[PDB]
C-alpha cells in the first residue's frame, strides 16, 4: 500500500490559490482563461476577500474536456500485492554434499502498470574422491526475471496535472489539458501506454573448482567462473492525444537485445603448518578476469494495427533505424597472503597484490598494492586473567591500499564517432555529422563523418585508496554483552577523473586524469545483549551505530568550477563534502514596505517576498551572496535489531535512523509558490493555501505571486531541510507449532507468521514533505503487510 | 599478465591518432557544419532568437514570465544572474562549434595541396565556420576568447583569456578568419551549403561593420566611429564581388522565408536544414522549435511586438511614420501599411504563413499566454501547417533554411558604410534603401487580394534622391532595417552597434508597458546590460584569468 | 562495392506438460496395466534482425549496425501453436504367453 | 483441452476475412501496381523483351546458344518443347498480375459510392491492369484463359478453359476492360503511375488494332480485315481525346528513354520504377537486368541485329531504302541516316548512352560473345553510367520508366487503321507518319556533332502529300514502326498481327545467318510458331479443359 502520499490542491482549492495569486499581484482574478468566475470584494482594512466561486462544466469552448475533481495520486496508484515461495532441497554423504533450490517472486508495485518477478534454480554439489585428496565441486545458479518500470517522472506529472483535467475526455479518450490549461501529460495514460514495455532477462552464474592436497597442510585450487546475462524487450511508440499534448500520430517499435560474458579463472597454493605455538598460513596465487559486451536494436516506425502482436519490426510501414555497439575488458592479478598467529594471542597478517587492466596502456598497466594487519588478543595474556567478567577482548590495527580502475573501457583513446545522427534527441543538439552539402532539403543519405567525444591521455595509472583503520572487539558477562568498534582514515589519491574540457576546446575535448584526492573518516559501533529470563522469555538485542566525514582534498581546475561533485559552479567544493551545494541565505519575509527599503538592494523585493541575506554586505543582492548551505552526510546513522522468544512466540522488531542530515526538497517548489516553476497554472501542494497576505500575516510561505519577479526558484536554504527520520523498518510475529505436534506429521519445524516493512516514520517537525527517505519524485515507499510459512522435513 | 590485458580494445570508435589521417579529412569538415545544425536546442538556437527577446521587435512568448525565467529576465532587464543556465550555455555551445572548425583546420592543415587540391579551399571553409561563432560570441559577450590556435594543446585552453586582446584588435581576429575565406573560396559553390567568396565578403564585412562603432573605453559607450573600418564594409559589399556569385534581391520579399525557394538569390549562406536524410526525426530547425504557434499544441514563443507591428505603418505617401508610429495601434482599415509587415507578423483575422485555411484568433487555438504575451505569431520561420517539410518530433520543427546572411543585409550594410562616411556617396545609400524599399512595396505576390478580402491599404514609396543630410540618412537606413529585418534577431545586436540601446528600449518599456503587462518593472542600466555576463562558472574556473564585463559586481 | 552487416537473433520457446495415471495388478496368471493421461504442449518463436549497409573498416570489429553509413533494414516476427492431448493404454497378459 | 488449442494465432499477416475491410482497399489497389514492377525477373520482364529476340530487330545476346536455351530455341523456331520452363513461367507470372488486379476489384466491388466517391475509378484502374496483362497473354499466347470474374470461388477456376471464347471474342473480352476504363478514368492523374482517360483510349485502339487482323480460322492465317474493328482505332485515338489528357510527341526522340525525362507529354503510361524507396536494393527494372553491356561486368543480352542496322539507312532524299538496306552494311562515312539509329543502337566507336567518356569498342569490354552475337548494344533501356538512377543488386537495373504506350505508338496505330480503310483518310496516314518522322529528324540534340566527330550524315525528309495507294501505304507505316519503335519488344508481335511472321523472319534467317552463326539451322514453321505454346503442364492439370494451339502435336 501507498502510504506516504503528497497532498495536492484539489478543483475548488485550486480555485482559491489563483483568485489569491492575482489579487496579491492587483490583477483582475476574473481574468483567469480557464473556467473560473469570481464574487469578491473588500473588507473593512481594504484587504481583497473572496466571497463566492463559480466554475464552468467544461474546460474548452467546444466541450470536448469536462471540468473533474480528480485525485490524480489516487488515480495512479492501486494495492500492490507480493507473492513468494521457495523450495530447498541438501543431502549430504560422506563423499560429497549436493544442493537444489526453486524460487519464484512477483511484485506488482503500488504504481499502476508496474511489477517484478524472478524465476530461480540453484544446484551446487561436490565430490571426493581418492582419499578426500581430490575434490571437485560446482556451484550453479539460473534466473529469470522480467520487469515493467515506472516511466521518468509519473510522479512530477501526478503533483503538475491539475484536478481539473478529467481521466477521460467526453468521447471516451484519455483526458488532457485544453484552453488555457497547462503544458502536462496525462499521467494515468502515460502509465498505461508503457505497460507493454517489459524486459525478460536470463543470467546464469555460477562456477566449477578442482582442489588438491598433495600433501598435509598444502593444497592447489583452480576456479573457473562464468557470469552470463541477456536481456530482451521491445519497447513501443503508442500515439497519444490528451487535449493539447500530442505526439503527432507517431507509432513505433524498438526491439533491443543485449548480452554481458564475464568469466573468471584463477590458480590457488596454500600451506599451513601447525608448530606446537606458532600457527601460519600461505597463499600465492593467480586470476584472470574478462568480460565481453555487446547490445544492438531495430527501431521501426508506422503500425496499422497499434497492439503488442503487430507491432514487430517486420511489419512496420515506415523509417527504419539500427543501433548497437560492444566493448570489453580484461584484467590479470598476482597475489600473495600471509597469516601468522603465536600461542594464539599474537596474530600478523600480509598480503600483497600487483594488478593489471586492458583500460590502461603498458607504460601504466599495472600497480602493487600490499597491506598489513596486526592482533594483540589481550585477556590470554596472563595478567588479564584476574577479570572474570570479560571474556575475550582483541585489539586490531591495519594499514593497505587497494586499486581501482573503474573506468570507461576506452578511457585512454582520443575517440572520433561517425555518429550520423540516427537517434532521439530532445530539442535538436543530436551533435550528428551529417549535413546536406548540395541544398537539395534531402530525401535519400547525407554525407557524414565525425565528430570528437573524449581526448585521451597516454599516461592513466590506477586510482589507489588507502585505508587505516584501527578496533577493538569485546565479550562480557560469559558471552552475553558482546560487540565491537571500528576507526578508520581511508583517502582515495591520484583519483580517476572524467574531467571535463576547457570552454573553448569545445566539442569531445574531456579526458579520464588521475587528477583528485578525496578522504572519509569515522567511527563504527556494534553492541548487542543477549538473555533469557526467568519466566519463559528470551530477548536478544543487537544495534549498531556510526559516522563518518567526508571531505574533497583536490580536484581539476575545471571539475571545480564544473560543480560536478559541489558547489553548484559557483564555488569549488575542495574542502567540503562530496555532493554539498552553495546558495542563498533565505532570511525570512518582507513584511513591511519598511523592510524592503532599510534591505539591501534585491531585484524583485516587495512585501511578501522572500528576504536574501547580504552576506558580502556590499549594499546589493547579487550573485556574490552565497555560501555553503546544504551537506548531506549524518551526524551520526543507527540500526538495531530487538528479538523475542516467549512461548512459542517471536517477535522481532529492526529500527533504522539517520540523524542530523539535510535534505534539499524540490517539491517545496510546489509547494509554496505559485510561480516558482518554468510553466503558469501548474497544480500546486496543498502548503501554499497558507500563504502570508495582509489577511494572514503569520506565516513563512511567500504571498502568493504569479511572476517570480524575486526569482525565489535560486538555490537557498529555503530549500533545505531536516530530513531526520526513525523508521520500523520490519516487524514479525510469528508461532512454531510445539515439535511434539509437528513432529508426527513428520516435520522438524512449522511454522507460520505475519509481519509488516516500513510500518512507520518518525520524522522532524521541520520537514515539510510525506517521506524524509524519499522527499522528492523516486517511485514511493509504500508500507507493506505479509504472512507466510515455514515448513522443513 | 600481458597479452591478456590487451586482447579487448574500443568498439565503434576512432580513436585520437587516427582522426588525423587524409582518409577523415572531408568527414571532419562535414563534421564542423553539421554542429550548426545539430548544436543547438530549443533555448540556445545559432539563431540567436532566444536573446532578441531583449528588443523592441518581440517578446519571450510561452505560458508566462516562468516559462525560461532567465530569458525573461533578459527581457526586462531584471534579475540576470551571471550564474544563469542559459548564458553559461550559448557560450559553451558556441565554443562547441568552434571544436569541429579546429579540429578539421588541424588536420587539413597537415595536407599535401599537390595531391588535395582543394587544401586551402577546404581550410577557408573551416576559417568561415570559426568566425562565424567567433562574431556570434563577440556580439553576445562583448569580451570573449578568440580560440584560433588549431594546434594548440587541451592543456594550454586553461591559460586562455577573454583579455589576450583589446576590444578592437578582438574584432580584427575575426575579420582575420573571414578576409582568408575571401581570398581563398571559389566564386561559386555547386554544394550550396559550402561559403562561396561573396559570402565570406559579406560576413568580412558585417564584421568590420560591427567594428567601426568603436568602444575603445571601459565600459561600452562609443568612443568614436573609425572610418578605416568603413570603407572596408564599402570594398567587400561592392556589387561587382556579388555578382561574381550571382547573388540579389528575390523578386518578391516572402521567398526568403517559404521552403520551395531555398538558396536563392538574395540566400547569400545559409544553414541547410533537411528532411527524410536518415536521422531519428530528421536534421530540422529544431532550435525554433518553440515558436510555433498554438495550432500545433505549443509553445507560443518569439511573438512579435506590437511596436514593430506599428512599425509597418506608413504616411498617406508610403514612408515610415517615424515619430508618430506608436502612439495609435495599427488599424487595417484606415492605416497604411508595408507589405512586408504580412511577411514578418501573421496577425489575428489575417491567414497563417498564406493560407485561408488557418486563421489567426485572439484564442486558446493560436496564443498561449491568456493574453499576456499578446495575440501575434512569427511568420518568418514558421511554415504551412500543411507541408511537407514539416515533422513533430519533441517538438514541431521544419527544414526551412536558416539564412545567416540575406543579401538585402548586404545592401543596406553598404548603404549603412556609406551614410556613416559622410563623403557623397550617400544619395547612393539611399539607391540602395530604394532598392529594399521598392522591392518589399511589390512584394505582393501571395497576399496580392489583401485589399478586397480585408481592407489593407498597401502603400510603400522610395525616398526621393535629394542630397540628404548624414542625420536624416541614418533614420531612413534604421527604418529600412527596422521593416527589413524584424524578427531575425539582430535588431538588439543592432541597437548596441549604435549604442543606443538604453535610450531605445528603455523607452520601449514604458511605451509598451501598455500592450504587455511583463514590462511594467523593467529597466535596462547602461554600461551593464548591452552584452549578457560572461558565464559565472567560466570566470570561477578560469582563475582570475577571464575578466567580467563591466557593470557588473566582483562575484 | 557493397558492404553490409545483418545481425540476426531467433528464439525457439516449446515447453510440455502431463499428468499420468497409470494401475498394475498381477493375478495368479492375469497380467496387466493401464494408464490414462493428459498431456499439453505449446511452442512460441520469434526472429528478428538489424540490417545495415556501407562500412568505412571491413572487418568483423568494426561492421556492426551502429557504424554502417548506409541504408537500414528491420525484419521478423513471431509464430507458435499449442497441442492438447487425452490417451489412455491398456496392457493385458495371461499365463505369460497371450498378450 | 480447448482455450489452449486457441490461444497462439497467425502473427504478422492479414487473414483473408479481414481483407475485405475498407480500410485495406487502396492497400489492395497499390498492390496491383506493384506487381508490374516487383513481379518479373530476368527472364521475365513485363517489357516481354526475352521473347522479341524472335524479332528480326535483336539477338538474344549472353554467353552463347544455351545461356538461356529455351530463348535460344525461340529465337531460331527450333526445338521449342511445350514443356519449357520459360513459357511456362511466363503465363504464371501474368496471371498473378491478374490475381491482385481481381481481389482489389472483389473488394471494391462491395464499397458504397456515396462514402468512398472515387469507387468508379478505382474499379476502372484495376480493369485497365486486368487488361493490360490479358493484352499481353493473348500477345504470347493467342488461345488464352479470361479470368475476369473477380467474385470467382478458388475452386471455379479449375473449370476455366482457353476456349470457352473463340479468339474474336476473346479480343473483346480485353476490349471490354479498357473501354470501361476509358468510360470511367479521369482525364488528368496527378499520381502519374495512374492510367488517365486517354491512356485507356490508348490500350483500348491497340487492343481493336489487334483484333481486326481477324484470326477465325482453325490456325493462324488471315481471315479477312474487320473494318468494325478499325473504326474504334479511330475512335480511340481521336487527337481530341490525346489533348483532354495533355499527351503529345516529346520534341526530341531521345526523351522517351532518359531518367530526367521520366513521365513527359508522351509516356502516355509507364511502369514507375523507382530508387531510394525503402526496397532492399530499389523498385528497380530488374527485368532488363541481363541486357546491360560489358562495360558493367554483365551480361549482353538483348543486342540489336544488323538487320536492325541497316535499317536506318536512308537513300539521298532521307526517306528509307526499301529494298536494297541489307545488301549491304551500314557504313558511316557514305550513308545517309536517320538520327533514331543513335538512340536505339549503340554501335562499337560511338557513345554509350551519349557519354563520351564510353566509347564502344569490338571488345572483352563490351560484348561477352566472341563476336557470335555481334557488338551493339540495346539504348533504349540502359542508362549513362554515371546516373544516380543506376545500382547494382543481384544485376544491374535502373529506375528508369518502362512506357508501354508511347505517344507515337498511337499517331501510328491511328495511321495503321486509316490506311487499313481505305476511305480517303490516307492523305491524313501519312499525315501522322510525317509528325514521327520529322520530329525524328530532328531529335538530333546529345548528338549535334556526330557529322563533325564521327562523320554521321543524318537525312530523314517528311513524304510528300499525295494520294497513295493503299499497299505503298502500308509499307512506308511499316517502315516507320521498324524505326520508331526498335527494340522496344512488339516487332515480332507486329509480324504476326500482319500475318507477314513467316515470310519476313525465314528471309531475315538466311540474310542475318551471314553475320550471326545461330540462324544457320533456324526455321519457322507457319501455322505454329506465330505463338509460343500453351505451356505442358497448363494443359495437363486443365483434364484436357485447355486446348494447345495450332501445329503441335498431341502430348
Amino acid at each position: 500500500m501507498y502510504q506516504s502520499k503528497m497532498n495536492v490542491l484539489n478543483t475548488e482549492q485550486y480555485g482559491r490559490a489563483m483568485w489569491q495569486a492575482y489579487v496579491n499581484d492587483g490583477e483582475n482574478p476574473n481574468g483567469n482563461a480557464l473556467g473560473y468566475a469570481y464574487n469578491w470584494g473588500y473588507n473593512a482594512d481594504g484587504n481583497p476577500v473572496l466571497y463566492g466561486m463559480t466554475l464552468s462544466k467544461y474546460l474548452d469552448s467546444k466541450n470536448t474536456m469536462p471540468v473533474a475533481d480528480t485525485d490524480w495520486f489516487d488515480e495512479i496508484t492501486r494495492t500492490g500485492v507480493i507473492q513468494q515461495y521457495n523450495l530447498s532441497v541438501s543431502n549430504g554423504s560422506e563423499k560429497g554434499s549436493s544442493f537444489f533450490s526453486l524460487g519464484y517472486y512477483k511484485n506488482l508495485g503500488v504504481i499502476k502498470d508496474t511489477d517484478f518477478d524472478r524465476f530461480s534454480a540453484r544446484m551446487n554439489s561436490d565430490y571426493k574422491l581418492i582419499d578426500d585428496i581430490l575434490t571437485i565441486g560446482q556451484h550453479f545458479t539460473l534466473n529469470r526475471t522480467s520487469e515493467v518500470q515506472a516511466p521518468g517522472g509519473i510522479i512530477e506529472t501526478a503533483l503538475d496535472i491539475p484536478s481539473a483535467i478529467p481521466v477521460y475526455a467526453s468521447d471516451g479518450s484519455w483526458g488532457g489539458p485544453v484552453g488555457g490549461w497547462p503544458d502536462r501529460r496525462n499521467p494515468r495514460a502515460v502509465l498505461e501506454y508503457n505497460k507493454d514495455n517489459r524486459y525478460t532477462y536470463w543470467r546464469m552464474f555460477g562456477d566449477a573448482y578442482v582442489n588438491l592436497t598433495p600433501f598435509k597442510g598444502f593444497n592447489l585450487r583452480s576456479t573457473f567462473g562464468l557470469d552470463y546475462a541477456n536481456k530482451q524487450a521491445r519497447y513501443f511508440t503508442y500515439p497519444y492525444q490528451e487535449g493539447t499534448q500530442t505526439n503527432n500520430g507517431k507509432s513505433a517499435v524498438e526491439a533491443k537485445q543485449e548480452h554481458w560474458t564475464k568469466w573468471m579463472w584463477n590458480a590457488i597454493a596454500t600451506y599451513q603448518l601447525e608448530v606446537g605455538k606458532h600457527r601460519g598460513d600461505v597463499m600465492i596465487g593467480m586470476e584472470l578476469n574478462r568480460e565481453d559486451d555487446s547490445h544492438f536494436s531495430g527501431y521501426k516506425e508506422d503500425f496499422s494495427i497499434l497492439t503488442p502482436d503487430y507491432m514487430w519490426p517486420d511489419a512496420g510501414s515506415g523509417t527504419a533505424q539500427a543501433y548497437g555497439a560492444g566493448e570489453g575488458y580484461s584484467l590479470v592479478s598476482f597475489f600473495g597472503k600471509m597469516n601468522y598467529s603465536y600461542a594464539d594471542r599474537y596474530l600478523l597478517s600480509l598480503t600483497l597484490r600487483r594488478d593489471g587492466s586492458s583500460r590502461f596502456g603498458k607504460n601504466h598497466r599495472y600497480a602493487t598494492f600490499p597491506s598489513v594487519s596486526l592482533g594483540w588478543r589481550i585477556t590470554q595474556e596472563n595478567f588479564m586473567k584476574e577479570l572474570t567478567w570479560l571474556d575475550d577482548l582483541k585489539l586490531r590495527a591495519s594499514w593497505g591500499q587497494t586499486g581501482n580502475q573503474e573506468i570507461s573501457n576506452l578511457a585512454r583513446y582520443t575517440i572520433y564517432a561517425p555518429n550520423y545522427g540516427t537517434t532521439d534527441s530532445f530539442g535538436g543538439q543530436s551533435y550528428g555529422t551529417a549535413y546536406d552539402i548540395t541544398g537539395s532539403n534531402g530525401g535519400g543519405v547525407l554525407p557524414s563523418g565525425f565528430k570528437r567525444n573524449q581526448i585521451g591521455n597516454d599516461n592513466i595509472k590506477w586510482e589507489t585508496t588507502t585505508q587505516t583503520n584501527v578496533g577493538i572487539d569485546f565479550s562480557l558477562f560469559k558471552q552475553s554483552l558482546y560487540g565491537s568498534l571500528e576507526y578508520y582514515y581511508k583517502k582515495a589519491t591520484d583519483i580517476l577523473t572524467e574531467m571535463a574540457g576547457v570552454g573553448v576546446l569545445g566539442e569531445g575535448g574531456s579526458r579520464w586524469i588521475n587528477s583528485g584526492a578525496m578522504k572519509n573518516q569515522g567511527f563504527e559501533f556494534n553492541l548487542g545483549y543477549r538473555n533469557k529470563t526467568a519466566f519463559g522469555l528470551t530477548y536478544d538485542l543487537n544495534g549498531n551505530i556510526s559516522t563518518y566525514r567526508n571531505e574533497i582534498l583536490e580536484l581539476p581546475e575545471t571539475v571545480a568550477a564544473n560543480g560536478k561533485f559541489g558547489g553548484n559552479g559557483v564555488k569549488s567544493v575542495v574542502g567540503h563534502t562530496y555532493g554539498a551545494q552553495v546558495g542563498y541565505i533565505a532570511d525570512g519575509i518582507f513584511k513591511s514596505q519598511d523592510e524592503v527599503d532599510n534591505h539591501a538592494t534585491q531585484e524583485g523585493a516587495a512585501v511578501g517576498r522572500i528576504r536574501y541575506r547580504d552576506i558580502d554586505h556590499n549594499g546589493v543582492i547579487d550573485e556574490r551572496d552565497q555560501n555553503w548551505i546544504y551537506d548531506p552526510t549524518p551526524s551520526f546513522s543507527y540500526g538495531l535489531n530487538i528479538y523475542l522468544e516467549y512461548k512459542n512466540f517471536d517477535l522481532t522488531m529492526f529500527w533504522q535512523g539517520v540523524q542530523g542530515v539535510d535534505i534539499i526538497s524540490d517539491v517545496k517548489k510546489k509547494s509554496d509558490f505559485w510561480s516558482a516553476s518554468n510553466v503558469g497554472f501548474l497544480n500546486k501542494g496543498t502548503r501554499l493555501l497558507n500563504a502570508w497576505s495582509p489577511t494572514n500575516p503569520n506565516s513563512d510561505i511567500p504571498a502568493l505571486t504569479r511572476s517570480d519577479t524575486n526569482n525565489e526558484q535560486r538555490v537557498s536554504t529555503y530549500f533545505v531541510e531536516n530530513g531526520s527520520f526513525l523508521k520500523l523498518r520490519n516487524i514479525q510475529l510469528g508461532y512454531t507449532v510445539p515439535a511434539v505436534i509437528s513432529k508426527k506429521m513428520r516435520m522438524d519445524r512449522l511454522r507460520f507468521y505475519c509481519s509488516a516493512q516500513n510500518l512507520l516514520t518518525i520524522k522532524s517537525k521541520n520537514f515539510t514533505g510525506e517521506d524524509p527517505e524519499n522527499p522528492n519524485f523516486s517511485y514511493p515507499i509504500p508500507v507493506n503487510i505479509t504472512f507466510g510459512l515455514n515448513i522443513g522435513f | 599478465c600481458d597479452d591478456f590485458l590487451d586482447r579487448q580494445v574500443p568498439q565503434g570508435i576512432v580513436t585520437g591518432d587516427q582522426i588525423a589521417s587524409p582518409e577523415y579529412v572531408d568527414n571532419l569538415v562535414i563534421s564542423a557544419y553539421a554542429i550548426w545544425a545539430t548544436g543547438d536546442d530549443i533555448n540556445s538556437s545559432f539563431s540567436l532568437w532566444n536573446y532578441d527577446v531583449r528588443s523592441d521587435d518581440c517578446y519571450k512568448g510561452g505560458s508566462g514570465t516562468e516559462d525560461g525565467g532567465v530569458f525573461n529576465a533578459l527581457e526586462i532587464s531584471k534579475g540576470i544572474n551571471t550564474t544563469d543556465w542559459n548564458i553559461n550555455d550559448i557560450w559553451k555551445r558556441l565554443y562547441q562549434c568552434i571544436t569541429r572548425a579546429n579540429t578539421a583546420l588541424q588536420s587539413l592543415d597537415q595536407m599535401d595541396e599537390k595531391t588535395y587540391p582543394l587544401k586551402n579551399q577546404r581550410i577557408a571553409e573551416m576559417r568561415f565556420l570559426r568566425g562565424h561563432a567567433h562574431f556570434m560570441l563577440k556580439q553576445l559577450f562583448k569580451k570573449i576568447v578568440i580560440v584560433n590556435d588549431e594546434n594548440m594543446e587541451p592543456d594550454a585552453y586553461n591559460e586562455l583569456s577573454n583579455t589576450t586582446y583589446t576590444n578592437d584588435e578582438q574584432w580584427q581576429k575575426i575579420a582575420d578568419d573571414f578576409q582568408f575565406a575571401y581570398d581563398n573560396l571559389p566564386e561559386v559553390q555547386i554544394e550550396k551549403g559550402r561559403p562561396a567568396q561573396a559570402a565570406a565578403a559579406a560576413y568580412l564585412a558585417k564584421t568590420y561593420l560591427y567594428k567601426a562603432y568603436r568602444q575603445d573605453g571601459a565600459d561600452n559607450a562609443l568612443t568614436g566611429i573609425n572610418e578605416e573600418d568603413l570603407k572596408q564594409v564599402v570594398k567587400y559589399t561592392d556589387p561587382l564581388i556579388m555578382a561574381k556569385g550571382g547573388y540579389g534581391l528575390e523578386t518578391d520579399y516572402s521567398m526568403n522565408f517559404l521552403p520551395q525557394y531555398e538558396n536563392g538569390a538574395e540566400s547569400v549562406w545559409a544553414i541547410q536544414y533537411s528532411i527524410n536524410d536518415g536521422t531519428y526525426n530528421g536534421n530540422l530547425n529544431w532550435g525554433m522549435g518553440l515558436t510555433t504557434p498554438q495550432i500545433l499544441g505549443c509553445c507560443d514563443f518569439h511573438k512579435p511586438s506590437q511596436n514593430l507591428v506599428n512599425a509597418f505603418k506608413t504616411d498617406s505617401q508610403g514612408k515610415p511614420l517615424f515619430s508618430t508610429y506608436d502612439n495609435e495601434n495599427y488599424e487595417v482599415a484606415t492605416d497604411n501599411v508595408d507589405p512586408r509587415l504580412f511577411h514578418t507578423v501573421g496577425m489575428p483575422g489575417f491567414p497563417y504563413k498564406y493560407n485561408e485555411g488557418y486563421i489567426i484568433q485572439k484564442n486558446d487555438d493560436w496564443s498561449r499566454s491568456k493574453g499576456l504575451y499578446g495575440y501575434y505569431v512569427s511568420l518568418k520561420e514558421n511554415v504551412d501547417p500543411d507541408c511537407d517539410c514539416l515533422k513533430k518530433g519533441s517538438y514541431w520543427a521544419s527544414s526551412l533554411n536558416h539564412i545567416v546572411i540575406r543579401y538585402a543585409d548586404v545592401l543596406l550594410m553598404r548603404a549603412e558604410a556609406l551614410i556613416q562616411l559622410n563623403d557623397g556617396r550617400i544619395t547612393d545609400a539611399i539607391s540602395l534603401i530604394n532598392e529594399v524599399r521598392s522591392r518589399a512595396a511589390g512584394s505582393t505576390m501571395l497576399i496580392f487580394n489583401y485589399k478586397e478580402d480585408y481592407g489593407v491599404n498597401f502603400k510603400v514609396t522610395p525616398y526621393d534622391l535629394k542630397a540628404y543630410a548624414q542625420d536624416e540618412a541614418m533614420k531612413m537606413l534604421k527604418w529600412e532595417r527596422r521593416v527589413e529585418f524584424g524578427m531575425e534577431s539582430s535588431r538588439f545586436f543592432d541597437l548596441v552597434r549604435w549604442g543606443e540601446a538604453k535610450d531605445v528600449i528603455n523607452a520601449y518599456y514604458v511605451t509598451e508597458a501598455s500592450r504587455c503587462s511583463i514590462y511594467k518593472n523593467a529597466g535596462f542600466t547602461e554600461n551593464k546590460n548591452e552584452y549578457l555576463p560572461v558565464p559565472f562558472e567560466q570566470i570561477s574556473a578560469s582563475n582570475g584569468n577571464y575578466t567580467q564585463n563591466f557593470g557588473w559586481a566582483a562575484a
